[PDB]
C-alpha cells in the first residue's frame, strides 16, 4: 500500500561520472530492490535485499539507504547503461513499483533538421491528404511543433511520435503528421511545420505551396 | 539457463476472456515462486499477484481481483493467467516471472502484448513520400515510406530488400480510430538518388500482404 | 400516471394582449402547478394549487380551471414573459409534467440575410472540407435550408443549429454547415446554398465557385 | 436568501457512476422536502424523487428505480444523487429542488449538466471565415470564426478581446461523433473592415487553449 | 452434434446434363434431407428420409445413399436448378445442416466491360471522393481488382460487392469503388482501376486524369 | 395454401431484446412442429429451436440458450421468438418452418431480417455519375447512380420513374461504419444520351426521402 516515488524522473548523465539516482517511500521499509530494463527488452533484477547485487551484474552498480529514503549508486556510468530504473518494496503487500528513473545519455547539443512533405496522389485518391513533417536528430528530446495554413495555426488532427534515444549519435527524432480531407486540402494553398527547439529561439521553418 | 518463454500478442474484444501461459525452463519449477506484473505506456509497472506450487499458494493485489485467475499446469510445465472482463483499461504488457520466496522477482519472461479492442484485422496501405517539386537543399536527400490505416502491430519495414539500413529512422506507430499510422525516413546522398533504385518494403503476416512501393520523381 | 398535455406547444403573442395557455389532463386532477423558465436560467413556480400565486410573481398572471381542463392566462404580454410553460401534477404519484407551452414573443415579418463561405485553407490542409452558410435575422424560426453541387442536391453530412429568439430585435438566426472531404470538394465546382422562407416563395440565393 | 447550489458539469464514461450534489442555504434544510428533476432537450422535464429529512423519507419514480439512489449529508448540508447505470439515455440537466411538503417545488437549483460519452477531453481548431474574392455586397461586411472538433462544452468565443460585441450572433453547438462544432457571425461597416484589426478569440478550460485567429482578405 | 461437410462449396454445369451432389456426414446416419434455396427466396424441401420427393418437387431430382456418405442426383439440369443446396441430418439432435453447394449454371467464356467514373462535384463539396469502376458482364465470377494512383497500388479504403448470376445471359458483375478525403484525391492526378480475369492474362484497363 | 407470414424487418440496439412472430394459415397450427432456423450471410444455416403445440414440447439447441425463448400464442395464431441478449453476432435472417415431427421441415416463412446495430436511422444522398469529359468509346454510352451513406437497408432505385429497365445492373449495399453505400450501372446507345432524359430514383421508406437526380454531361 506504500506509494514509492523514485526522483528525478529523466536523469541526464556523461559517460564516465557518479550517477546517483533516489527512491522515497511513504513509510518505514526494510528491503529495497532495484530493476533495469531497456528499451525493447525485459527487465531484469540489479540489487537485492537494499545492497546484494544479482548474478551477472557488472561490477559498478551500488546501493544503499534506510527506512524511507534509499539510493542506487553508478559509480562510472557506461553507454549500455541508458534505460528506465524502477524501484521495488514489500514488507506492506503489496508490493508495488516506483514511477521510473530513466536514465538517458548525454550529447553535445544538437540542431534539428527538418523535411516537409507533401501528401501522396495515391491518398489523395482515397479522399484523404497527410501532410508529414520530418524533425530528425536533435538533443535534448523536448520540442514544440506548430503547423500553419497559410499563416494561420492548426491544433486539431496533429500526430505526434517520438523514436528512442539513439545508440550511435545518441540523438533524438520525431514524426509529426497533420491529417486533412480532400475538401480542407484544395481550400487552402501554403502549408508550413515550425521546429521550436532549445538550442535556437528562431524557428526551423520548411514549408512549400499547394499549386506549385 | 533459466528461459520462461511466452506467446508474442493476443488479441481479444471487449468482453471475452484470456488465457496467458509462460513455459518455464532451466530450473526446476515447482521450487521457485511465480510472480506475474502488468505494464503500461506511462504508467509504471503494476504487480498483479504469485503462485507457488508445492504447497499450492495463490496471492493476488486487491485491486486485480477477480479480473485475474491464477493456475498452474505441472507437467507440462506452464504457468497460467485468465483475465476475466477485459476492458480498454487491461491493454497492457504482461510479463512472467520467476522469485525465490515473496516478494522479489530473479528472471522475467519476454512478455505479452495484449490489445484489447472491438476493431477488426486490416491489410495495410503503404504511401510513397517524395521530396519537394525542384531539389533538394544540401546534398543529401530525404525519403519517406507512411504506412497508413492498419490492425494489428507490428509491420516490418526495409529499405532496398535489406540492402538499405544506415541512416534509416523508423518511427513508432501510434493509434488513430482502431488503425494504426506507421512512417520512417531515409537520408541518403544525391549522388545515389535517383541515379539508383530506391523502394520501400513492407510486409503485414496477420494479413498476407507484401507491398513494394518504388519512391518516383515529382 | 396521468398523461398532461399542453396545448398549443408553440405560441405567439404580440406585447400588451390577452394570453391564455391551457393545459389537459388525462383524468380529474384536484390541483394544478405551473412553471416559467426563461432560456439559460433555472426554472421556478408561478402558480400553486391552481390558482395562488407564488412570491416574486409579477401581478399580471392568473390561473383556473377544475378536473381535466386547467388554464393559465397572461392579462397583459410583456417582453420579460417570452419563456417555456410548463404543466404539474399530483395526486397520482407521479408527479409528471406537461410537453411545455413555449410562449415566443410577435414580431413584424423579417426577411433572411444571407452569406455564404469557402472552406478554409487551414481545415484543407487537414482533408476536410466545410463549407457555411450564414443564415441572419428572419422571422418567423420555422426556414428550409437547400445545398446544391453543381445543381444536384445534397443531403447528407448536412448540420443546421438555430438560436434562440433575439432579446432586442426578437429575429431568429440559424447556421447551416455541410462537411465534405478534399476529394469530394475539388470533384465538383459550383457551391449554392439556398433559404426557403415564409416571407417570399422566391428562393435567398447566395453561391460561389471553386476554381475562382 | 434561499439559494441550491450545485456544480457546473460532470463528464462520465458509460458504466461507471455519478455521484451528485446541492448545497443548500437561505432556510432550514431539515424542514422543506428536497425533489429532484431531470430535463432532456426536447423531451420536457422528468421527475425523479424526493427526500426529506426529518422524517426521513425517499420517493422515487418507478421508472428511475434503481437507476438513482438518494441520500442527504446533514452538517453539511447537501442533498446527494447518484446515478448507478449510465447510458446515453442518461445524457440530460438535472435539477436540485426545494418544496414545502408533496409534490410541487418552490426553489430551482442551478443544474448540472450530465454529459454520458465514451469521448476523450480533445483540444480545439479554431478557423477564420473570409467573404468571397473580391467584394462584399452592400455596406456592411460580414465575418465568422469557425470552431470544430472539441470536446467537451463550453467554449467562450469573444470577438477583438472583448470590443466587439454588438451585431454578433454566436450558434449554439451540435454535436458529430464526440466532437463538437460552433460557428459565430459578426456584421459590421466597410470602413471598419479591413481597414482595422478584427480577431476571433477562443478559450477552452479543459484542454487549456487560447487561440487568436485574424481574419485576412482572401 | 455431427459436422456434414458438402462437396463440392461452388458447382458448375451446363443445362441438359446429369449433377451429381454430395454431402459427407462425420459418423453413421440413418436419414438424409436436402433443401433448395433460391436467390432472394425462401429455402423448401426436396427430398425427404434419403430418397422420397417433397410434393411439388419436379421429377429430375433424386436421392441415395447411407452412413457417412449421401448424394443428390440431377438427371437432367434445368435452368429453373440454379440455387443453393444443403445438407441436414438428425438422429444426433442437433440438428444441424451442411455448408451449401452452390449450383451455379455455365456460359460460354464472357469478357469483363470497365467503365471508369470521376468522383461527382457533389460529393467533393462535403469533402469525400469516392472513385467508383464499374465491371460488367463476365464469366466466371474470379476476378482480380487494382487501384493504381500515379502508379503507385492503393489497398485501404476499397469497396467490391458482387451480383449474383444473371437469368438472361448468365454473367456476373462486380462494382469497385475507393474512398478517398479531398485532400487525398487533390493531391495526385492519374486514377486507374485494372481488371484481371482468367479470360486474358493481359489486364483491361479504364483509367482518366484529375486535371483534365 | 400451407402460408407462414412473418414481418419484413426488425432493427434493435445492442442489449435490448426482440420478439419475433409467424402468422401460420393453411393447416390446422396445433398438429404440426413448429421450427425456428437461422441463416448468416456466408456461415450457413444454424437450427436454433422447436416447438409443438399439443402437448406442449419445446426444444432448444445447447448454443442458442438462453439467447432464445420460444412461446406460443394459440387463438391467434402465431409462434413467437424472444431473442435475449442481441449481439453483432446475432445479425441475421431468421425463419420459421414448419415441420411433421422431428426433425425435419416442409414449408418455411418469408424470413425476418434482423440487424442489431449501435447505429441510428439517417437519410441517404445520391450522386450523379457521369462519363468522361468528351466521348465515350463504342456505341454504348455506361451512366451509373451513387448513394452513399444510409441507414438503415433497402433502397428502391428505379431507372425515368419506371420507364428504364433493360441492361440495368444494380449492386447489393455493403456495410461501411454505420452507413450503407450502394450503386448501379445502366448501358444504352448513344442515340438516347443525352438526346433524352435519364434520371435515377431512389426512395428511402425509413426517412420518408424521394430524390430524382438528373445526370448532366460534363
Amino acid at each position: 500500500q506504500i506509494v514509492l516515488t523514485q526522483s528525478p524522473a529523466i536523469m541526464s548523465a556523461s559517460p564516465g561520472e557518479k550517477v546517483t539516482m533516489t527512491c522515497s517511500a511513504s513509510s518505514s521499509v526494510t528491503y529495497m530492490y532495484w530493476y533495469q530494463q531497456k528499451p525493447g527488452s525485459s527487465p531484469r533484477l540489479l540489487i537485492y535485499d537494499t545492497s546484494n547485487l544479482a548474478s551477472g551484474v557488472p561490477v559498478r552498480f551500488s546501493g544503499s539507504g534506510s527506512g524511507t529514503s534509499y539510493s542506487l549508486t553508478i559509480s562510472r556510468m557506461e553507454a549500455e547503461d541508458a534505460a528506465t530504473y524502477y524501484c521495488q518494496q514489500r514488507t506492506n503487500y503489496p508490493l508495488t513499483f516506483g514511477a521510473g528513473t530513466k536514465l538517458e545519455l548525454k550529447r553535445a547539443d544538437a540542431a534539428p533538421t527538418v523535411s516537409i512533405f507533401p501528401p501522396s496522389s495515391e491518398q489523395l485518391t482515397s479522399g484523404g491528404a497527410s501532410v508529414v513533417c520530418f524533425l530528425n536528430n536533435f538533443y535534448p528530446k523536448d520540442i514544440n511543433v506548430k503547423w500553419k495554413i497559410d499563416g494561420s495555426e492548426r491544433q486539431n488532427g496533429v500526430l505526434n511520435s517520438w523514436t528512442d534515444q539513439d545508440s550511435k549519435d545518441s540523438t533524438y527524432s520525431m514524426s509529426s503528421t497533420l491529417t486533412l480531407t480532400k475538401d480542407e486540402y484544395e481550400r487552402h494553398n501554403s502549408y508550413t511545420c515550425e521546429a521550436t527547439h532549445k538550442t535556437s529561439t528562431s524557428p526551423i521553418v520548411k514549408s512549400f505551396n499547394r499549386n506549385e | 539457463q533459466v528461459q520462461l518463454q511466452q506467446p508474442g500478442a493476443e488479441l481479444v474484444r471487449p468482453g471475452s476472456s484470456v488465457k496467458l501461459s509462460c513455459k518455464a525452463s532451466g530450473y526446476t519449477f515447482t521450487s521457485k515462486w511465480m510472480h506475474w506484473v502488468k505494464q503500461r505506456p506511462i504508467q509504471g509497472l503494476e504487480w498483479i499477484g504469485n503462485i507457488d506450487p508445492s504447497d499450492s499458494e495463490t496471492h493476488y493485489n486487491q485491486k486485480f481481483k477477480d479480473k485475474a485467475t491464477l493456475t498452474v499446469d505441472k507437467s507440462s510445465s506452464t504457468a497460467y493467467m485468465q483475465l476475466s472482463s477485459l476492458t480498454s483499461e487491461d491493454s497492457a504488457v504482461y510479463y512472467c516471472a520467476r522469485g525465490v520466496t515473496r516478494g522479489y522477482f530473479d528472471v522475467w519472461g519476454t512478455g505479452t502484448t495484449v490489445t484489447v479492442s472491438s476493431a477488426k484485422t486490416t491489410a495495410p496501405s503503404v504511401y510513397p513520400l517524395a521530396p519537394v517539386c525542384g531539389g533538394t537543399t544540401g546534398s543529401s536527400v530525404t525519403l519517406g515510406c507512411l504506412v497508413k490505416g492498419y490492425f494489428p502491430e507490428p509491420v516490418t519495414l526495409t529499405w532496398n530488400s535489406g540492402s538499405l539500413s544506415s541512416g534509416v529512422h523508423t518511427f513508432p506507430a501510434l493509434l488513430q480510430s482502431g488503425l494504426y499510422t506507421l512512417s520512417s525516413s531515409v537520408t541518403v546522398t544525391s549522388n545515389t538518388w535517383p541515379s539508383q533504385t530506391i523502394t520501400c518494403n513492407v510486409a503485414h503476416p496477420a494479413s498476407s500482404t507484401k507491398v513494394d512501393k518504388k519512391i518516383e520523381p515529382r
